[PDB]
């Protein structure tokens, strides 16, 4: 019964920092849809983004 | 919800959507179901051929990255069957490679027990060398002979065991040397292939005489399955 | 032992549905590639970024 | 010559695995073989530029198979050029490779 | 990468993520060697595949015919029970001989027996 | 092959009788081909007749 424990702990791995881009970069379609020629900002708004990730987690 | 209109979360609406992402369609898996009823219906016979490939052989020629084999590989599976047991015992592999200066089969690796000199039968080919598919079925065929023969001894004697005819008994691999213990007189049996050929009755009783011995060994000889027969009336005088 | 094969067969069934929103958009950052003429383009709006951060 | 994914990392151990065992669990710690050999000898000969070439492989130790096992785990020799006979194949039978094929040295 | 290989696959992607020896999982391939190859001109066809759910017995119904000799093929129909959980197996029996082999194959069912009776009538 | 295709477990009359069955078929097999032969030439019927004869010849 141990063989499948040290399985899901990598499971719980590679789940959540995956989890992560998903959430940044699904925000870049949001902002580049709008704004095609603007893929680039200011480093305020992009950790003021991460900031909004940090309280969903 | 803007970009949930550019992605498609339609595998996520319909289950039937989710499938080849995450892969056997219905249709191909009864498609494919058939097959493998129809390959155990192959196998009643006994003796069959699979495909192998060596993973050393194996080479790219680089020019289009396909792979090719250089040793072509033959492989023969022989299984037989057991009328009490009603079971397939455990299959014998016999594995032939190619030879690449005169493209003839040799004998490479096999699961044959050492009794059974596959090595012998293999030199019996007429050319001394399998050719083509045909002759070496001829190889094929003849080890199975040997493996029901062997095995085909083994359960007659378990017969009469089961049918409480006779006592306990040892017997050896090859079922040569076979322990006939029926009662106070203890019996062993030199049994040829598929026939016996020599019998020993060992235990000397004060009412039993030499004469004696030497026809009762006599009426034992016979064949194997008409031994049974001869069994009750042997014994029977010796009890009336 | 199965309540946690079960909970197994749940890792993989988002994360197959998620890679494939992932490689879905990572590929909607290629169309906008060349849908847009240049790559580099003007600073964002302040306005248009005070509705992303209004977006949960 | 040239020279991670945890999931890529297991099937490199299972590929050694298979390759000197001929099962991934294993049949009997786990680097031992099924019959430990003690001395082996290997003669490699081989046509190169319509002459014979030949080297000579002698072994020693405990278990010779299961030794080159964990050199395969430790990336020290490639797996995938191994030779039948070197992976563990006719144990404790000392003979000459001639042509691809080993012959019995008496 | 990985690879999940399934029984119907390119032959070239099973020969390229092949490191071990065993007997090649594409079964088309697999099926020729067998039917064109070990047992030519003979025809095996399989009528109909039926469970019985309360005892877990598979039934099934088989068809040989030879092409040995197209001006005078003979066809075999048998029935056999499957335990389809063991390796054991119920009954067997025949449905219909062709009449022109019912005299020959009359001496078979002395035999009762099931390789016996299928290996003597190929060969 | 002939008691358990006899019924009854003894074919002295099967024996007996053996010939007169064959004459019999043989001449209402007469008027048979008579008619048929009268009817039309029968080039597909002679056909399947030389074929049934062939067969029974190879078996």
């Amino acid at each position: 019964s141990e063989k499948q424990w040290e399985r899901i702990q990598q499971l719980e791995k590679e789940h959540v920092e995956v989890y992560r881009e998903l959430l940044i970069t699904l925000d870049r379609l949001y902002l580049i849809r709008k704004h095609n020629h603007a893929v680039i900002l200011s480093h305020t708004q992009q950790r003021l983004l991460e900031i909004r990730h940090q309280l969903q987690i | 919800p803007g970009v949930a209109d550019l992605l498609d979360t339609d595998i996520l609406t319909s289950p039937s959507k989710r499938k080849r992402k995450l892969d056997i369609s219905t249709s191909d898996r009864s498609e494919l179901e058939d097959y493998i009823v129809l390959e155990n219906v192959y196998r009643m016979f006994g003796i069959t051929f699979f495909p192998l490939v060596d993973p050393i052989d194996l080479k790219i020629k680089d020019a289009s990255g396909e792979i090719f084999v250089d040793r072509e590989m033959l492989g023969i599976r022989l299984e037989v069957f057991s009328e009490r047991t009603s079971q397939f015992e455990k299959p014998h592999y016999v594995l032939l490679k190619k030879r690449i200066k005169s493209n003839s089969w040799f004998l490479f690796k096999h699961t044959i027990p050492s009794f059974i000199d596959v090595q012998g039968i293999f030199d019996d080919t007429n050319g001394g060398l399998v050719i083509s598919h045909d002759d070496a079925y001829l190889f094929a065929k003849r080890v199975f002979l040997q493996l029901v023969e062997v095995q085909k001894r083994r359960q007659i004697f378990k017969d009469l065991e089961a049918k409480k005819i006779i006592h306990d008994l040892d017997l050896d691999l090859e079922s040569s040397m076979v322990s006939f213990f029926v009662k106070d007189i203890k019996v062993e049996l030199f049994v040829k292939q598929n026939e016996i050929v020599s019998c020993s009755i060992l235990d000397d009783i004060h009412d039993f005489s030499q004469n004696n011995k030497s026809k009762w060994e006599i009426a034992l000889l016979g064949s194997l399955d008409d031994l049974e027969l001869k069994l009750n009336h042997s014994f029977a005088t010796i009890f009336k | 032992k199965d309540v946690l094969d079960v909970y197994i067969k749940n890792l993989e069934n988002q994360i197959g549905n998620k890679r494939y929103f992932l490689k879905q958009a990572q590929g909607a950052i290629d169309e906008i590639t060349k849908r847009s003429l240049d790559t580099e383009g003007k600073p964002v709006n302040s306005e248009v970024f005070t509705e992303l951060l209004r977006k949960p | 010559l040239n020279d991670e994914e945890p999931e890529i990392r297991r099937l490199r151990l299972e590929k050694n695995m298979i390759k000197f065992k001929g099962s991934a669990n294993g049949v009997m710690s786990r680097y031992s073989s099924l019959v430990p050999i003690e001395k082996v000898g290997f003669t490699l000969k081989n046509e190169i530029n319509s002459r014979i070439i030949t080297i000579k492989l002698k072994f020693n130790g405990n278990d010779i198979f299961g030794g080159l096992h964990e050199l395969c785990d430790k990336n020290l020799i490639n797996i995938d050029k191994v030779p039948g006979w070197l992976a563990g194949e006719n144990g404790s039978f000392s003979g000459t490779i001639m042509n691809g094929d080993f012959q019995r040295e008496q | 990468r990985v690879e999940r290989i399934n029984g119907l696959t390119n032959l070239q992607k099973e020969l390229v993520t092949k490191y071990d020896t065993l007997p090649l999982l594409n079964m088309n391939l697999r099926l020729s060697y067998l039917r064109d190859h070990t047992y030519p001109h003979l025809q095996v066809s399989v009528q109909s595949r039926d469970r019985v759910h309360n005892d877990g017995i598979e039934v099934l119904v088989v068809n040989y015919k030879f092409c040995r000799n197209t001006m005078n093929p003979f066809e075999i129909q048998f029935k056999m029970f499957y335990k389809f959980e063991d390796s054991t197996l119920l009954k067997w029996e025949i449905l219909r001989i062709s009449t022109n082999v019912r005299l020959k194959a009359k001496q078979l069912l002395a035999t009762r027996n099931f390789q016996k009776c299928l290996l003597s009538l190929y060969e | 092959s002939i008691k358990e295709a006899s019924e009854d477990d003894d074919i002295s009359e099967y024996f007996a009788t053996y010939n007169g069955k064959l004459v019999v078929a043989l001449e209402e097999m007469k008027l048979l081909l008579e008619e048929a032969v009268k009817t039309f030439g029968n080039s597909p019927e002679k056909r399947e007749k030389i074929k049934k004869i062939l067969s029974e010849l190879k078996k």
